[PDB]
């Protein structure tokens, strides 16, 4: 019988997703899950999120092509430092990629080009969207006083239940019910990582929604007021910020009384303000692009 | 005997005493055309001759004609002027 | 009128109706093909058949439009000589009349616009494609159109001789001598030019024209 | 890593396999990986010709499955009511969507929006558009655009700010855009059009400059929509300035020796108000005057020097005549039927002569007055590479100058019968006017031929001839009934005397022979005047007369056109007088008049005054023959009356008929039932006649301009009377006084004329609200051919 | 209303232009020249011979349809060639043969080794002609680059028992045979 | 020609509600012909328990708030008969301050009637149709003409203190934005979609910032008019554009803080930590002030042309084009009550002040609503 080699899985603005991309990220996420010990759900729920990530990636790649952004070979050389984890394992060749694709070179190099191009255009657009006000910087700096108040550092897992920019009340209550159900499951004992892989519109869904270690002030504010009162492992109910309902889990926390001795505090405060602004504008702009873009999943 | 309306049959190109007095021997064809205008009649049978005919037939009053013949040389320089103010 | 059968069956019906000799239903079928399938194995063939059927049906404006579009779309087509011949034919066809022809009326006095256009197209065909299959008939038609145009000029010159506009007569006959020197109408017009010269008392030029007449009427 | 033995394509319909293969990164070679297949799929889609692309492997064979973007089979605009299909179709074509083109489904929304945009350009902002895609069998699609046109936006106000000399109502009354529509103006609307606001602003500027305001300026204009976008507001901010007076006009430049006339054109009353349109008309008049002398392309520019302190304006007019232009050739286009000389003999501008333009316009109006062409236009084209010569081209569209009349009467009831006639004004494009008429019955035969050469001589002398034959004798002469057999010939020669007047003189011969006439007062009076003494109690009698006549006439014609004139007046006088030697002596004269006065600048609304007069009488002791009498009534003279019914009625003496049928179908004076003089309804006409008519011609309401030249609608009021001047009123006191002209019949109604393929057709409905006993009424009338 | 069988394949005219008088030049007398001709209405002297008037067939030149997927189809003097694509391979020759077997034509020569064949005679039932043509044809398939290509050629054409070699007729009835072949191949697919 | 060929059915039906209370009409008084079918800004004005109302031709009337009894009336339509009796075309709405009653006019006139009896203290010619509602502050009367010009007439004598030009697009929505007092500044909208801030002293522009997306194809898709009144709270300016974004801006710097695809030409309300809004589609919504998140939405009145909302007795009140007044709970979109007040529609904004709610119908009838 004839064997299907490749096919179009999704149609986007003048682009197509091939089945050799869904499978690649499927194997990637399965391998990461196996190394991370975190069990992952059934073929279809994992497939929907991978397809969504690929639609968003294709949209961003076509925007980069339209806008005349290209990547240098030295950028690939630098990405070899972290993308291939050469610093952790001392070997240059593609024999480290033992899992799948037969240790091929071109495939992983193109994958890295895909990530660098997405990151570059994402950064450029989000940076061009940021507005900084001197008053806010002064306020945040004066907040950064009294022995570096709120020096709490957090590693958190996040889940986003999306809503369109102009949603209907029907959609509002649907999203509300979904978010409350996820929150109830998380609070009742369900593993948040498994919930995050199954139920999430964020880019980090495929990674389980982990945001990594950060500082509370870096939060867009929508999370910090609720988050100041929470212990390790707690589940925070649904919130809003324009892009949909938000759910947060406190994976880990670590605090210390270190104080940096303003001359050097203003620059740091500007850094954290830029971090929060980038995180919020990135989420808003990625949601806007998803709503605007043309797409027709294929089956 | 011929008591029927006949319109004026104007033929040729308008000539005035001043214009006819502006041209002189030695003038080039461009200067003559500038002074008198493009001739409505030339010699097509192998000569550089320009005919400035001025016909007027107001009706049954009788036709009048002034014919000015300008003969140029091969180089385009006016060589001879022959002005006939009335018919024979 | 036109069903929704595949292009193959529509073309088969159009060919059958052209062979039968009915132009209107065949015109409908080829127009359906052209509008519905502007590309494919049948393209250009439909346009050639449309030109032929429009010509045979006396739909001359549509034949001209089809010929123009075909020429401007497929200048390199091997059978473009046929298209130019059909352009000449449809322009000559626009130059004729039925009732006047029935009554034996000489139409050379009427508008020569279409005859001029037909002459231009036939000259283009003959010069561009000397070896074409239609070159002999095109040459014969050119000789006829040249005679017609010279006769039109002669008619105008004769009228102005009647009116008494001698400059107009001289200019018309000179234009005939410069444009249609070898037509019979030019030989007939020369006496008009001589008379016009004499009436203006330009005896030297009347003498030259009389010399020409004596040297050639013999 | 595998060798591709073969590549097979599936699903290709429009894209040739060659083009697809050229669009492929693969060359049927080998050394192929999975990534190569992925790149091939991506490249195929990048071509933009495919909606779905798939690659399959069957052993060593490459199966390429492609779903081409379906093809548009038909586009159906359903629901659109104000935007017409052709227009909307052209707009959608311009957008890149057409039948056969592959439907890129990623743009349907776009085209929908584009259509809405067009509606916005139409004045419909709240309009909705939706595209329905219906799949067909051969992977084609019908793209039906369903239209929900919104309620049109209307102007709620037009406001002018800064106007103090004139009220807002008066200023906006002249605008095309209107805020309020009068209740009686059902055809008006409050729709807003950008082109109209532009013209209304120009109208306001002209109004203010024409009433004396050299400094008038429009500061700005604002157009706004109501939130719901069903109302429109217009505001115009203006600055009147102040009123100015003219100080003087001084002309300078190269006047070419025409200073005296140009200075006479630029005359102003000292201290008059400034006027922009007057200045424009002075410019145009100077240009026209220069054109009369061959200066076809002069430059005339006027600049006003303003004096704000004194508040007076002095016009400085700079004139440069330029070269005197000559005509090189005169060409005629569109005369596919008309002979070239037919058009060329109407020219007042000679070919090889200096230009005047007045002559060119004269030739154009001569051609229009000819009536052979529907449209006439002129174009003076400069000869390329020549500074002093032009070519005058007249472009004409030919008409149907002929008209046909046909009919059948009794049919086969008695032998055979028919009626026919043709009239051509440009027979075979030769300029000849030809006409044939005939009728056949068992009770009548008639034949008539007419041929006229309008240019028998180059100057315009026309020569015409006419033959006619008429008979009333029945076949085989069954019985001695009334009979009237006549024939004759007529030769006429005409010649012009002005650009608009012509005279005619000719000779005619007519033979008449009547017999078995019914005795009646008028005919017997005429016969007694002739010296005959026919009996009165019996119907057996005979009478024969040969007549030679001299015919004369005069025609003045200055009409706008030869058909459906919109301006000018035409007068035609005709007459005849018997040459001494005829069997009877008399004179006759007729006079027709038709004047057109336009009321609209476009000549759409016209007033037509038509008139006809006629008088005849004997010379010696004779009298005008009763077969030359005048008749009135019918579609030609007085609509609403039966043909030839107005006028005196026959009065019959008692007598015995030559036949006696049992049907009692005999005149009142039949001897069987009558013994005294009795009247009848049989119209006999009179030797004096006077008819008049006033018509108001209006545009046809339910036809586009493409047929405007073909249909004419009018409302008419007609008056007419006929009387017999010799009626002996002293006797016959018991019968109407037929010599009285005061018995004027009148009618009023509506008429429609159509230039059908069979010539002119005239329909009319007329109520004869004034009539006298014996007149036969005919409200609805239909006619073929040139009426009056 | 009334019509004749020959209204087809005929010129929409009176054919009166064939009676136009021939053009003759004017002699220039001694001591002068004739006005220089513009050359705008010059008629080049072409020595070609061909049909004129009613004898000229104005029916459009029959171009090969190329129904089966292909391109760069052509019609030569007496032969016609069609180029195919889509991976036909050697299998093209069997199909061609089968197609010509479906027409039950009188195949006289069958050289499968050379991929050639030849028939005796086939007739055409055309409503367009006053007399029906017939021709003898030879068909073959040969390799070109990646794939095979079909070619159809005419040995001769005959009317009313006599031969004819008009270029238009040869082209028409070679496009006829080529269309037959292409339609058969498309039907088989 | 044909009156049965053009109609679009896009109007919501009258919702059914259980009114928690019984709306009542304390009093009603006729004021001239009224606004009429024309789109205008005319509306009553409440000052010291006196109700000032006007008419399109002009019938300035003062009515008691308690029982609608009048204390003085005047007509500004050709009092001296300069030309017949032309309408004053009043469309500025009644403004009340300092014993003066300021009214605009589409004849480019601004009247400053007196409080005691209506005597016209002064009348000033302005750059154009005074469509905007006059704003009295710092001894100045700010007007925004239809031709895009912000003028500041002197309060005492009506002399034009200064003038500022604003860009005008080829097409816009009827109406103009009323400036805001702010702190010695004036924050105004514009038909071009750019919010501007101008100092009160003179016309020195302080900042300008675009508020509309205006990503359209043709003019009708670029309607970026800011016809609302910018609202200043704690140093942030809230603005709202038609087919544009509801945005918050720094009062002095002018940089936007956040944006939301929400458009309207009706004034919104900023109360506490909430923003009550009525969108261009007649969709009543409630947002928060810190960020745009639509706290709740209501659509039962969609496409029923509504007036701007007013906060009254702790609940939101809106009129409609059919004359029905609707009460809405602030906490949620549920209707609290509904009433029929007039047969002619309600177009111009209601007034809610001193524990009293007033409205004016298109026919000019001033209504007082109680309980």
């Amino acid at each position: 019988a004839p064997q299907v080699v490749d096919k179009v899985a999704a149609v986007v603005n003048n682009g197509v997703v091939l089945e050799s991309d869904v499978d690649g990220l499927m194997q990637s996420v399965k391998l990461n899950a196996a190394q991370a010990r975190q069990q992952l759900p059934d073929d279809a729920t994992l497939r929907h999120q991978i397809m969504e990530r690929l639609i968003m990636d294709q949209i961003i790649l076509q925007m980069g092509q339209k806008m005349g952004v290209k990547i240098s070979d030295e950028q690939l050389d630098q990405a070899i430092a972290n993308i291939a984890k050469q610093n952790n394992m001392t070997l240059d060749q593609m024999r480290s990629r033992l899992a799948y694709d037969g240790l091929n070179y071109n495939t992983y190099r193109n994958q890295i080009r895909k990530e660098m191009i997405i990151s570059e255009v994402r950064n450029n657009e989000v940076r061009r969207r940021i507005t900084i006000l001197p008053q806010e910087v002064e306020s945040l700096a004066q907040q950064v006083g009294n022995q570096n108040d709120a020096s709490t550092e957090l590693n958190l897992s996040h889940i986003l239940i999306p809503l369109p920019e102009n949603p209907t009340s029907d959609q509002v209550n649907e999203a509300e019910s979904q978010a409350r159900a996820i929150v109830d499951q998380a609070r009742n004992g369900a593993d948040f990582g498994k919930l995050a892989i199954a139920h999430s519109a964020d880019q980090q869904a495929l990674n389980g929604g982990q945001m990594g270690w950060g500082r509370i002030q870096e939060l867009p504010g929508i999370f910090a007021q609720a988050l100041s009162t929470a212990k390790k492992g707690d589940i925070v109910g649904p919130i809003r910020s324009g892009v949909g309902f938000h759910i947060l889990k406190v994976n880990d926390l670590r605090g210390e009384s270190k104080n940096i001795s303003d001359a050097a505090q203003k620059d740091r405060a500007y850094r954290m303000l830029m971090n929060r602004k980038f995180s919020e504008e990135a989420a808003s702009w990625m949601q806007e692009q998803r709503a605007s873009a043309y797409v027709k999943i294929l089956s | 005997e011929r008591v029927v309306y006949r319109p004026d049959i104007n033929q040729g190109n308008y000539l005035t005493a001043n214009d006819v007095s502006k041209i002189r021997v030695g003038m080039t064809q461009q200067q003559v055309a500038y002074a008198l205008g493009t001739p409505l009649m030339s010699d097509p049978f192998g000569t550089n001759t320009w005919f400035y005919v001025f016909r007027q037939q107001p009706g049954h009053e009788g036709v009048t004609q002034q014919t000015l013949t300008l003969t140029f040389n091969s180089s385009g320089v006016l060589t001879n002027i022959d002005n006939k103010p009335a018919l024979s | 009128e036109v069903p929704d059968n595949p292009p193959n069956e529509i073309y088969a019906t159009a060919q059958q109706k052209l062979q039968d000799g009915n132009w209107r239903q065949a015109i409908t079928q080829l127009e359906a093909l052209d509008n519905r399938y502007p590309f494919g194995p049948y393209s250009q063939q439909v346009q050639l058949d449309l030109i032929y059927a429009y010509y045979k049906n006396a739909d001359l404006p549509l034949a001209q439009a089809a010929i123009d579009r075909f020429i401007r779309l497929n200048p390199t087509h091997p059978n473009i000589d046929y298209v130019m011949y059909m352009r000449g034919l449809t322009n000559m066809a626009l130059d004729d009349s039925a009732l006047q022809g029935f009554f034996g009326v000489d139409r050379s006095d009427r508008d020569p616009q279409h005859a001029r256009a037909a002459f231009s197209d036939f000259s283009k065909l003959v010069r561009g494609y000397p070896n074409s299959q239609y070159t002999t008939d095109a040459t014969k038609r050119l000789v006829f159109l040249k005679d017609r145009l010279a006769k039109y000029e002669y008619s105008v010159a004769e009228y102005y001789t009647e009116r008494g506009a001698w400059v107009a007569v001289v200019n018309r006959v000179e234009g005939m001598l410069r444009d249609y020197p070898d037509t019979q109408a030019t030989r007939d017009a020369l006496p008009l030019m001589e008379n016009a010269y004499r009436q203006m008392q330009m005896n030297a030029q009347a003498e030259k024209v009389a010399k020409i007449i004596a040297a050639n009427s013999s | 890593g595998f060798v591709v033995k073969d590549i097979h394509f599936e699903g290709l319909q429009r894209v040739a396999v060659g083009a697809a293969l050229l669009s492929m990164p693969v060359r049927t070679g080998d050394t192929v990986n999975d990534e190569d297949i992925s790149n091939t799929i991506r490249a195929l889609f990048a071509t933009g010709n495919f909606e779905d692309v798939r690659v399959l492997r069957d052993g060593d064979t490459l199966l390429v499955q492609v779903k081409e973007r379906p093809t548009i089979a038909s586009i159906t605009f359903s629901g659109n009511k104000s935007v017409k299909d052709d227009m909307l179709k052209q707009n959608l074509e311009a957008s890149g969507v057409r039948v056969g083109e592959s439907l890129d489904r990623t743009t349907i929304a776009d085209i929908e929006k584009g259509l809405e945009d067009f509606y916005y350009s139409v004045g419909k902002y709240s309009a909705s558009v939706k595209a329905v895609v219906t799949p067909l069998p051969r992977n084609r699609v019908d793209l039906k655009l369903v239209f929900q046109e919104g309620v049109s936006a209307e102007i709620q106000q037009i406001n002018i700010v800064g106007n103090h000399a004139f009220t807002t109502d008066e200023l906006i009354s002249h605008f095309q855009l209107r805020d309020e529509v009068p209740w009686w103006n059902v055809v008006g609307d409050r729709k807003y059009q950008k082109q109209k606001l532009a013209g209304d602003l120009e109208t306001l500027r002209s109004y203010y400059l024409d009433r004396g305001y050299a400094r008038f300026n429009i500061d700005s204009t604002q157009v706004s929509l109501t939130p719901d976008k069903k109302g429109i507001y217009v505001t115009v901010n203006i600055t009147e300035g102040d009123q100015y007076k003219l100080s003087g006009v001084e002309v300078s430049g190269n006047l070419a020796g025409h200073s005296a006339e140009i200075e006479q054109l630029t005359k102003i009353e000292p201290g008059e108000l400034y006027n922009g349109t007057k200045v424009t008309k002075m410019e145009d008049d100077i240009k026209k005057l220069l054109g009369r002398y061959g200066y076809a392309y002069p430059r005339v520019q006027s600049m006003p020097e303003i004096n704000d302190a004194d508040k007076t304006v002095k016009l400085r007019v700079n004139v440069d005549a330029g070269n005197r232009f000559y005509v090189r050739k005169i060409r005629f286009e569109g005369n596919d039927t008309s002979k070239d000389a037919v058009l060329r003999r109407e020219m007042r501008q000679m070919e090889g002569a200096w230009l005047g333009s007045d002559l060119v316009d004269q030739g154009k109006e001569r051609l229009n007055r000819l009536g052979f062409f529907e449209t006439v236009d002129t174009d003076t084209q400069r000869v390329p590479g020549s500074p002093d010569q032009v070519d005058v081209v007249y472009k004409v569209k030919e008409r149907n100058t002929g008209s046909f009349n046909f009919g059948i009467g009794y049919g086969t009831e008695s032998g055979v019968s028919f009626q026919a006639g043709v009239q051509q004004d440009n027979w075979l494009g030769t300029g000849y006017a030809v006409g044939i008429n005939g009728t056949k019955n068992d009770y009548q035969t008639y034949a008539e031929l007419s041929v006229t050469n309008p240019y028998f001589t180059v100057d315009g002398v026309s020569l015409g001839g006419r033959l006619f034959y008429n008979d009333f004798q029945a076949d085989d002469a069954d019985l001695s009934d009334y009979t009237n057999k006549s024939y004759g010939t007529d030769v006429t020669l005409g010649f012009p005397i002005n650009e608009y007047n012509s005279l005619r003189a000719g000779l005619g011969y007519v033979h008449n022979s009547l017999s078995n006439m019914q005795p009646q007062v008028a005919m017997w009076r005429y016969l007694y005047s002739m010296g005959e003494h026919p009996s009165t109690s019996d119907q057996d009698n005979s009478f024969k007369t040969d007549d030679f006549t001299f015919n004369y006439g005069w025609t003045y014609n200055k009409l706008d056109r030869g058909y459906f004139p919109t301006d000018g007046s035409r007068v035609n006088l005709t007459g005849k007088v018997t040459i001494p030697g005829s069997d009877n002596e008399y004179y006759k004269v007729t006079l027709d008049t038709a004047t057109y006065v336009p009321i609209d600048d476009d000549h759409k609304w016209v007033v037509l005054g038509r008139t006809r007069w006629g008088y005849g009488d004997g010379l010696g002791g004779k009298e005008m023959p009763f077969y030359e009498n005048f008749y009135a009534g019918g579609s030609s003279t007085v609509r609403g009356f039966q043909s030839n019914t107005i006028g005196p009625k026959a009065v019959y003496f008692p007598h015995q008929a030559s036949n006696y049928d049992p049907d009692y179908d005999y005149e009142c004076a039949t001897q069987d039932g009558a013994k005294d003089l009795c009247k009848s309804d049989d119209a006999v006409g009179g030797n004096a006649m006077a008819v008049a008519s006033l018509e108001f011609i209006t545009p046809t309401p339910f036809i586009s301009d493409k047929y405007a030249n073909s249909v004419r609608t009018s409302f008419f009021w007609d008056m007419g009377t006929v009387w017999d001047t010799n009626w002996d009123s002293s006797q016959y006191s018991g019968y109407p006084d037929y010599s009285d002209p005061s018995n004027i019949r009148m009618s009023a109604g509506i008429a429609l004329q159509w230039m059908s393929p069979l010539g002119p057709l005239v329909f009319s409905y007329a109520q004869p609200f004034k009539k006298y006993d014996g007149d036969k009424a005919e409200q609805f009338q239909f006619n073929i051919g040139k009426t009056w | 209303c009334s019509s004749d069988s020959r209204y087809k394949r005929q010129v929409s005219g009176d054919e009166a232009y064939l009676e136009a008088a021939p053009l003759a030049e004017l002699h220039a007398p001694a001591g002068m020249i004739l006005p220089v001709t513009s050359g705008d209405y010059a008629i080049p002297v072409t020595n070609g011979s061909g049909a004129v008037g009613k004898a000229l067939d104005i029916r459009p030149p029959a171009q090969p349809l190329a129904l089966v997927s292909g391109a760069r189809t052509q019609f030569t003097g007496d032969t016609a060639s069609l180029l195919v694509e889509n991976g036909r391979g050697n299998t093209l020759w069997p199909q061609v043969v089968s197609v010509l077997q479906a027409k039950n034509y009188t195949i006289t020569q069958r050289d499968d080794a050379g991929q050639t064949l030849t028939t005796d005679w086939v007739q055409w039932n055309r409503l367009d002609e006053d007399e029906q043509y017939r021709g003898r044809y030879q068909i073959s398939v040969k390799p070109q680059g990646y794939q095979q290509a079909v070619t159809v050629k005419l040995l001769n054409l005959e009317q009313a028992g006599k031969p004819v070699a008009d270029a238009a007729s040869m082209q028409r009835y070679s496009t006829e045979m080529m269309n037959v072949i292409s339609a058969g191949l498309d039907k088989s697919a | 020609l044909f009156n049965s060929e053009e109609d679009v059915v896009k109007m919501s039906p009258l919702p059914t509600v259980e009114n928690q209370f019984t709306p009542t009409t304390a009093w009603s008084t006729s004021v001239g012909s009224g606004i009429g079918n024309f789109y205008s800004n005319l509306h009553p004005a409440l000052a010291d328990n006196v109700v000032y109302a006007a008419d399109r031709a002009g019938l300035v009337k003062a009515l008691n708030a308690d029982d609608g009894k009048e204390i003085w009336s005047v007509s500004l339509a050709e009092k001296d008969g300069w030309f017949s009796k032309e309408p004053a075309l009043l469309s500025g709405g009644v403004t009340v301050s300092g014993g003066h009653v300021y009214i605009g006019s589409e004849k480019a006139q601004v009247y400053a009637l007196n409080t005691s009896d209506g005597t016209v203290a002064w009348q000033t010619k302005v750059a154009g149709e005074a469509l905007s509602r006059p704003v009295v502050s710092d001894g100045l009367v700010l007007i925004h003409t239809s031709n895009g010009q912000l003028q500041a007439l002197n309060e005492a004598d009506g002399a034009v203190k200064w003038t500022v030009n604003l860009d005008m697009p080829s097409l816009s929505l009827r109406g103009e934005s009323a400036p805001t007092t702010a702190f010695g500044a004036a924050v105004v909208g514009g038909d071009n979609g750019r919010v501007s801030a101008v100092l009160m002293e003179q016309g020195q522009m302080i900042w300008q910032q675009r508020i509309s997306q205006a990503t359209g194809s043709t003019e009708i898709d670029r309607l970026s008019d800011v016809d609302t009144t910018p609202v200043v709270v704690n140093g942030v300016v809230f603005a709202l554009a038609y087919n544009g974004n509801l945005t918050a801006l720094d009062l002095r710097s002018g940089q936007i803080m956040w944006k939301r695809e929400l458009g309207s030409v009706n004034d919104f309300i900023v109360d506490g930590n909430r923003i009550y809004l009525v969108d261009q589609n007649d969709r009543v919504m409630a947002l928060t002030i810190d960020g745009g998140v639509t706290l709740w939405t209501q659509s039962d009145l969609l496409h029923r042309l509504l007036t701007s909302p007013v906060l009254y007795n702790g609940n939101l009140v809106v009129g409609d084009s059919e004359g029905y007044l609707h009460w809405i709970n602030v906490e949620d979109g549920r209707f609290v009550a509904q009433q029929k007040v007039d047969s002619s529609g309600f177009q111009t904004e209601p007034v809610a002040a001193d524990g009293k709610l007033l409205i004016q119908a298109k026919d000019g009838t001033v209504y007082s609503i109680t309980r």
